[PDB]
């Protein structure tokens, strides 16, 4: 019983309209919306017993629900506030008690979008000293100069994602801590065997999925519009 | 709150056992469920307890439920690195869709991985497109080594990070350091840090 | 909706100047929400005891109202009932 | 040969306001009472606890205490589930209990009425709709049957608890159930003339009332309904239609178990 949520990550401005949606193909009559905040368990906002039905949960204020069909259940934020910064979980179920949860949606509501900037991604090639000492090769990816901190870094080898030998900083790093609107930095590491890196046919790529502005969001600055985009750095293996 | 969890935070070494408590006041109590949630991820169901005095198991996880005492424990035998997650207790008040789920704030578990053969070193790595730009890699240090933040504001040092080469059964700690300054060297990158007395600096 | 049936009767043989108990039996009504008054000369009696509301096998509600009274040649006793099924309150007078 | 009845009546005026009241009958005598205002079940007889220990009663009352709160919130959610098919006000009645027979034989029942019409019963191991019930109820039935814990509990209440509780209730209540209260009769005439024979204060309910001239039973005798008194006794009146002037010679004869062969003959 699979449940999908869209979008998976959203950066929004105060007063903007935000629509969080989730799809379910299980033919379940019942669907539920939760939000998760540090120091709290999941809390019910709205729920539905079928198409056309919307019911207030425990904390419905500032939220509107919509059930146009059996498959789709949407949480609508007509006037977004910074207090609606949370992780939103959607769930479905039939007559049983079991609720099948979606993957979650990270929402960040900012006061102004003036400081939103995409990252610069750089890939750093393994040290020859490391290769001859450990027989292993560590690649380092570096995402810099981005705001806000809503980014997804992933490692790709020959068009396929790799998880083994990968660890990424738990939280992004503030480039200038003194500033309240400081831009962020983030590092990651992919460690492989020396013999794998020495292969000139393995194509290594680090990509950062940045979440910023939408095409609908207006932009009145001289610089390029900081839209939701993928920024990437790339290197080939070498002897 | 009707569902309380203890402990709040928990730090444990690899291979060690731990027990997580969940107490509640939810009336009535049909079933109790334990979730596992990796940092910023989904809710993976571990087990469901349904009987007055119930016991369940799932690989290395085992659980109990006493509905007279309104109490549940989750035991994790031989902790691994992947167990590093928040663990959530959930009580449902009906045996059907009419039920409301009552969530606990969770128990945060951190498992410290066992480093087999420590070989601490500081390497210099260079940008694939730019020869001039570079980073410093402090790696292969044991678990009880603290990586301190930079004394200079123009220098950036990341916190400890452990990666798992699951193909080789190999784990190693790591930290990255870089600076915007031109005259910057890796040998001086970890001055304000309690590093081992046998660190490797390449000639 | 079902209109209530009201029956007014005494517990003991009625005679003038002798204390007695008067009963008001309201039956066959739905919904259960009811207002029952026992009147003396049109004026409400304050000490009117009420049995708990119950229903028969046919799901229709019934309730017994009773109060202490002393019948005379001159005094008039009645039972007044307001229900949703009736536009007007129905008053049934006691007759020996 | 007695019938044990738990009569629950629940009113739902709107989304918020709700009320549930219960009364318990063994035959025609009230044993328990549970007003919405009360957190606990009240005894209306000294022996209402039956042959159950205090620990057994506390555990049983607590089950119902949880039920009332649960049932209330359940219905409210079921209304939400069917909207806009069904709406407030909503009246729900439950008739639960067991009929007792000679020896160790009994039969239990749990009947549910919606808006004054019988629609749902618990039969065997599940909830089911009876003939005549609306089809929309199939979803609530599907939802209630999903609750395995409730199913097991209800089965235990019907199969085991009810027969055992009442069987012990008849022992402790033997004195009140087998009581004999004497009827008292009086006559009156209402113009139309109709002669009325009032019979009041008798227990148990079985009684014989007939208008007679000597040894001749009058066919035109019409018995009314059995009306209850406050002191848990019965009232009944028999009417006879006669021509004005033919009252003389007529007598009302009353037969009841309490009199013991001494029938009340009341001449006019
Ligand atoms: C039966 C008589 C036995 C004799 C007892 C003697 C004692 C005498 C005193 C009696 C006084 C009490 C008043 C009597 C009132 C009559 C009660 C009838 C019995 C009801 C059974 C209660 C036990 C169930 C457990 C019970 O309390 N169940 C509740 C709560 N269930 C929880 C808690 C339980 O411990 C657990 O497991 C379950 O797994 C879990 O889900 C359900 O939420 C029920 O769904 C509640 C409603 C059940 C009734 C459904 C009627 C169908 C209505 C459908 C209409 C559709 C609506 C249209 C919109
Ligand atoms: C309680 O007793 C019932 C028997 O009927 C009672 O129903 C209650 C509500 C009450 O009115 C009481 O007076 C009645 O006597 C039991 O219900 C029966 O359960 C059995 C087994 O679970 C069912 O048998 C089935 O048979 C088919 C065909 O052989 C099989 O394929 C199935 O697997 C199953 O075994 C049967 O349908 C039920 N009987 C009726 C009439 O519905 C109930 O089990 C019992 N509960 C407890 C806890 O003792
Ligand atoms: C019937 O009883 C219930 C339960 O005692 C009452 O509901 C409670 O009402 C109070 C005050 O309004 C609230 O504080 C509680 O939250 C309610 N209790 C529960 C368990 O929900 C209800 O008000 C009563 N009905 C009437 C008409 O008096
Ligand atoms: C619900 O019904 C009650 C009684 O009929 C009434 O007093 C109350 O105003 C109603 N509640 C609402 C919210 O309208």
């Amino acid at each position: 019983a699979a449940v999908t949520q869209s979008p998976r990550n959203k950066v929004a401005v105060t007063g903007g309209k935000v629509t969080l949606s989730c799809n379910q193909t299980n033919n379940h009559n019942n669907m539920y919306w939760y939000r998760q905040d540090t120091g709290h368990g999941l809390r019910l906002i709205h729920y539905s017993y079928g198409a056309g039905s919307t019911e207030k949960g425990d904390i419905p204020d500032g939220y509107k629900a919509s059930r146009p069909s059996q498959e789709n259940f949407s949480l609508i934020l007509e006037l977004a506030t910074p207090s609606q910064t949370s992780v939103y979980f959607c769930a479905s179920g039939d007559e049983g008690y079991t609720q099948y949860f979606g993957p979650g949606t990270r929402l960040l509501v900012l006061e102004d979008l003036r400081n939103v900037t995409p990252p610069k991604v750089s890939l750093f090639e393994p040290s020859k000293a490391e290769i001859s000492h450990t027989q292993k090769a560590t690649l380092v990816c570096l995402a810099t100069g981005f705001y806000p901190d809503h980014v997804e870094l992933s490692w790709w080898v020959n068009g396929k994602e790799v998880h083994s030998g990968v660890c990424t900083d738990p939280q992004p790093l503030k480039e200038q801590p003194a500033l309240n609107d400081s831009r962020y930095s983030l590092s990651s590491r992919l460690r492989v065997s020396a013999t794998f890196w020495q292969n000139p046919r393995n194509h290594f790529r680090c990509q950062v999925q940045f979440y910023g502005l939408s095409e609908n969001d207006e932009w009145t600055q001289d610089r390029a519009k900081p839209v939701t985009q993928i920024v990437s750095a790339e290197a080939w293996g070498r002897a | 709150t009707q569902v309380e969890q203890s402990p709040q935070s928990l730090v444990v070494r690899q291979g060690e056992n731990c027990v997580l408590q969940c107490n509640y006041s939810v009336t009535p109590d049909n079933h109790l469920r334990w979730f596992k949630q990796d940092t910023g991820k989904g809710l993976v169901s571990l087990t469901v307890l349904v009987d007055q005095k119930d016991k369940t198991s799932n690989g290395r996880y085992s659980a109990t439920l006493d509905k007279d005492a309104k109490h549940s424990t989750l035991h994790i035998t031989a902790t691994l690195l992947d167990d590093t997650a928040t663990y959530i207790c959930v009580v449902g008040d009906r045996g059907s869709a009419l039920g409301r789920l009552h969530f606990g704030a969770g128990t945060q578990l951190i498992v410290i991985p066992d480093i087999q053969n420590p070989d601490p070193a500081v390497y210099q790595l260079r940008d694939s497109k730019s020869s001039d730009k570079s980073v410093c890699l402090f790696t292969d240090f044991d678990s009880q080594t603290n990586v301190s933040q930079s004394k200079d504001s123009d220098v950036y040092i990341t916190d400890k990070c452990v990666l798992d080469m699951r193909s080789m059964d190999f784990k190693s700690n790591s930290a990255v350091a870089w600076s915007n300054k031109s005259d910057f060297a890796c040998a001086n990158a970890f001055n304000n840090s309690i590093i081992p007395e046998d660190t490797f600096f390449p000639s | 909706q079902k209109t209530p049936q009201i029956q007014v009767y005494s517990r003991h043989p009625p005679e003038n100047g002798k204390p007695n108990i008067l009963n008001c039996y309201v039956t066959q009504f739905h919904p259960p929400h009811i207002e029952i008054q026992m009147l003396k000369n049109g004026k409400k009696i304050p000490k009117v005891e009420m049995s708990d509301m119950s229903f028969s096998k046919d799901w229709s509600f019934y309730i017994l109202a009773h109060t202490e009274f002393t019948p005379t040649e001159t005094d008039t006793y009645a039972c007044r009932v307001k229900h949703a099924s009736m536009a007007e309150p129905k008053t049934v007078y006691w007759d020996r | 040969n007695y019938t044990f009845r738990c009569l629950q009546m629940s009113s739902f005026a709107n989304r918020s306001w709700s009320r549930t009241d219960s009364v318990v009958w063994l035959g025609d005598l009230q044993t328990h009472r549970w007003s919405n205002d009360s957190a606990t079940i009240s005894f209306t007889k000294p022996w209402s606890q039956g042959k159950l220990s205090n620990q057994q009663w506390e555990k049983l009352q607590h089950m119902f205490q949880v039920y009332r709160v649960s049932f209330t919130r359940d219905i409210q959610e079921l209304v939400k589930m069917m909207s806009p098919k069904e709406d407030y006000p909503i009246e729900i009645q439950l008739s639960a209990g067991c009929e007792m027979y000679p020896g160790n034989a009994s039969e239990s029942f749990l009947h549910v009425a919606f808006q004054g019409k019988y629609v749902v019963r618990f039969w065997g191991t599940s909830w089911q709709t009876v003939p005549g019930a609306p089809s929309w109820l199939d979803l609530p039935i599907k939802v209630l049957n999903a609750d395995q814990g409730t199913s097991a509990t209800v089965q235990m209440l019907l199969n085991d608890t009810c027969p055992l509780f009442v069987r012990g209730l008849l022992e402790a209540g033997k004195s009140d159930l087998e009581k004999q209260e004497k009827p008292v009769a009086w006559l009156s005439s209402v113009p139309s003339r109709q002669l009325v024979c009032h019979v009041s204060g008798f227990y148990p309910k079985p009684v014989w009332v007939m208008w007679m001239r000597g040894d001749q039973e009058q066919q035109g005798t019409h018995r009314g309904d059995f009306l209850p008194n406050a002191d848990e006794t019965w009232y009944l009146q028999a009417t006879l239609d006669v021509e004005a002037g033919e009252e003389a010679g007529l007598a009302c004869r009353v037969k009841h178990s309490s009199l013991g062969g001494q029938d009340i003959i009341l001449y006019w």
